[PDB]
């Protein structure tokens, strides 16, 4: 009873965590109270509830932990010039133009922690029409999203990118999971009404499998190389391309082009590239081919143990 | 209060008021670390001082030590009249007024011997006489003969 | 690490990772004095210093203490599952699995009461009937009355 | 037993009590002993009639 917790009071996370308090507090003769806190480094791993690591206290502060009320957001860092010669072309953050299609991408991914977006219209009078989904409904659009933050940000940001009388439309039984059942409720308006719906899905999470026969080149190189390049060209870290995003198809040609940007002076020989399903057993060693095909809601991502190489 | 001990396994002496020892100082402040009894800061910058400290029991020259344990360890009280005297090849436990075992199940592995008479399981073993069938049901006249 | 005792008696306890306690700090360097336990020089000109010191376990208040011995020595564990105690003018032993006596040739000296079946030389005591002359060789009816 | 009660021993009631001790005091055989208080701020306040 009768303690004052000050300001910076390093609390720490048993996996290196070095959390700080914000504000100071004075510990209420109930014993229950709620600090607000906030992390060291820009690179924060997600806790779990634990009894938090004491640094420093006072001579009274007897423990501190996580309970399940408290809520949580997410850091930003990691931001390098290949993202934005990647992001120029697509992130057209045409701020000046709302009522569109390349609008409606580039004013969601200004979330943060969104990845990728794709959004594909109809624009005709019939059902399945566009490239991978059916409708439904028409004169509607459907929106998928990945690496999704919480909703309130990006049903903000959906509603204030469109224009169109009724453009929302959840595709069908074939496409990816739907966020929420009927609607996202966007409750506020500039004009103060109460109007309700937001729709919006997200992708599938495929896997692939890359094999590769190449020559040994001017000297020795160690594989770790060869699967280090094709890994980074699959998260995105290359400039230029953008690697694997929501609705990108796997080919073995880029894929070698990859390897060839990254590691000159060898001769590659074959290549094969197939794709799996989610967490379904490894793939058959005849179900590799020259090119795959992905639809609008499927991403795919590579590991270091799908990508094997054996030169001749 | 020192009380030795480690792995589980520790000593204690019921310490009343009046009782005298010696005291140490420490090297800093002790407090935060006697809240918690994990890694600390210093609380203030007092050092080398008696008011954090450790208390250490002792009873300097007051007992009566026996004349049969002048050269085995003993755990007695002051006067001596219980022991446990820990000889070199021997132990010799005394209590005048009695001693418990409070195990349920002991354990002997030699020739043992008392000097009185024995209770077991509620009867007597030093007057016991079993009956038989000729005479029918009647007393083994006598007690415990060798 | 410090093991009370001399006159070849002493005690230890089994430390194991994460034992807490106190460390003293020695005047000298005594690396040369613990290489051979003799007389010795010092090795170097360092002084007051906890790269050479001694280090002494204990306890603090983490034990349980029962409420029948809140005035008798205690020698137990942390939660009090095994005890000795040594009161006044009685000792109580106290161990709930089992206890033994690895002695082969115990002693007593006064009126002994066990409260539980006996086993001697692998045979009982509290139903035992002998073998008589007449009827020949016959079972003595029943076992221990009184 | 033979306690040395200080000053400013603060007692704090249930609603908001942070009450200090007036003067010192020192326990006597008995076990119980007078103390005086006043509130560490400048309103009205009333103490429940238990010890909290």
């Amino acid at each position: 009873r009768s303690q004052t917790r000050i300001s910076t009071g390093s609390r720490v996370q048993t996996p290196a965590g070095a959390i700080f308090t914000v504000m100071s507090d004075v510990t209420i003769p109930a014993g229950g109270v709620a600090t607000i806190d906030i992390k060291s480094q820009e690179y924060g791993n997600i806790p779990l509830p634990v009894g938090n690591l004491i640094i420093i206290d006072g001579t009274i502060g007897w423990s501190g932990a996580k309970v399940i009320a408290s809520t949580r957001v997410d850091p930003g860092s990691r931001q390098m010039s290949d993202a934005e010669l990647k992001n120029a072309r697509v992130n057209r953050l045409a701020i000046q133009g709302r009522n569109s299609t390349m609008a409606i991408k580039a004013y969601v991914s200004a979330v943060p922690n969104v990845t990728s977006v794709n959004v594909i219209e109809n624009n005709t009078g019939a059902v399945q029409v566009v490239n991978g989904v059916s409708f439904t409904l028409p004169y509607a659009v459907w929106v998928c999203v990945a690496g999704n933050p919480d909703k309130q940000a990006v049903a903000d940001a959906l509603w204030a990118a469109h224009n169109g009388g009724t453009p929302w439309d959840y595709g069908a039984t074939n496409n990816g999971v739907p966020v929420d059942g009927p609607n996202g409720v966007p409750v506020r308006d500039p004009a103060s009404g109460r109007k309700y719906v937001v729709k919006w899905t997200t992708p599938i999470m495929y896997d692939g499998y890359v094999n590769v026969t190449v020559q040994q080149g001017s000297s020795s190189v160690a594989p770790e190389a060869i699967q280090n390049a094709v890994v980074n060209y699959a998260q995105g870290k290359v400039e230029g391309e953008e690697g694997l995003v929501v609705g990108a198809s796997l080919s073995a040609f880029e894929v070698a082009g990859a390897i060839a940007r990254e590691i000159p002076g060898i001769y590659i020989k074959l290549c094969q590239v197939a794709c799996v399903a989610a967490g379904s057993p490894a793939p058959a060693p005849g179900d590799f081919t020259s090119e795959y095909v992905m639809s609008a809601f499927g991403q795919a991502t590579i590991s270091v143990g799908n990508v094997r190489v054996t030169f001749v | 209060v020192i009380s030795m001990g480690a792995g589980g396994f520790h000593i204690s002496f019921p310490i009343q008021q009046g009782d005298i020892g010696w005291i140490y100082a420490a090297d800093r402040d002790t407090s935060q670390f006697l809240e918690s009894l994990s890694m600390s800061k210093p609380n203030t910058g007092r050092i080398h001082k008696f008011e954090h400290g450790l208390f250490i029991p002792d009873v300097f020259r007051r007992y009566t030590i026996n004349s049969e344990d002048s050269a085995a360890m003993v755990i007695q009280s002051t006067s001596g009249a219980t022991r446990i005297s820990i000889r070199g090849d021997n132990i010799k436990i005394t209590a005048p007024s009695n001693v418990t075992v409070d195990t349920p199940q002991a354990n002997f592995t030699g020739n043992v011997t008392i000097a009185n008479t024995l209770v077991v399981n509620g009867i007597n073993v030093n007057n016991h006489g079993h009956l038989e069938n000729n005479p029918p049901d009647a007393r083994t006249k006598g007690g415990m003969i060798a």
